[PDB]
């Protein structure tokens, strides 16, 4: 659900 | 803020081999979210280092022969870095044996290979950032990449950015996490 700490993402 | 990101670049080889860090990988890094940057390799070029001080309130370059190795601590981890181009994943107890003589717990190298790579090794964590700028190796063509590193407690989160070529020839930017724990 989240996100990588640049926002480039959530992660599946 | 909370979070403690240290921005991880090797290898640049600006001008020589690259122009520029990827134009993508600027898009996603903006003031005010990096704590600290580490950038593995001589950086002699003016518009990179302006830029990369415009994106942190701390760069340390760690160069090839101005310090030769660099350790950051925060929580209970201790990163070591350096460019050690002779140290290849290849040989983890070559790797280990550095790690033990910095005393830390995660060791990052900016290795001639020029590709991303981590591994986990004896209770220690081991990366290679690759190059920012894929620039080409003196030693499958070289791809961009980056590392964050994410630290929280005795807990390190790698975020690996790498700018790959869709089929029809675009160039995006993917993402991978991985965690590292020390152990009791």
């Amino acid at each position: 659900x989240g996100y990588d700490p640049l926002g480039l993402k959530y992660f599946a | 803020s909370m979070a403690f990101l240290i921005l991880v670049i090797g290898n640049l080889h600006i001008p020589d081999r690259a122009l520029d860090i990827p134009p993508k990988f600027k898009k996603l890094l903006s003031p005010g979210k990096i704590s600290q940057t580490l950038c593995l390799g001589n950086l002699t070029d003016r518009a990179t280092y302006d830029y990369l001080r415009s994106i942190s309130p701390d760069l340390k370059i760690v160069r090839g022969r101005l310090p030769l190795m660099q350790v950051v601590t925060h929580g209970s981890l201790r990163i070591g870095f350096l460019e050690g181009f002779t140290l290849v994943s290849e040989e983890p107890d070559v790797l280990l044996a550095e790690a033990n003589k910095l005393d830390v717990d995660v060791l990052c190298w900016a290795g001639g290979s020029h590709r991303f790579e981590c591994f986990e090794y004896m209770d220690k964590f081991f990366v290679n950032p690759g190059s920012a700028t894929g620039a080409f190796t003196t030693d499958e063509e070289v791809v961009p990449s980056f590392c964050l590193m994410d630290v929280q407690g005795i807990s390190l989160t790698l975020y690996v950015y790498q700018l790959r070529k869709d089929e029809n020839g675009t160039e995006n930017v993917a993402v991978e996490k991985v965690t590292y724990t020390k152990p009791v």
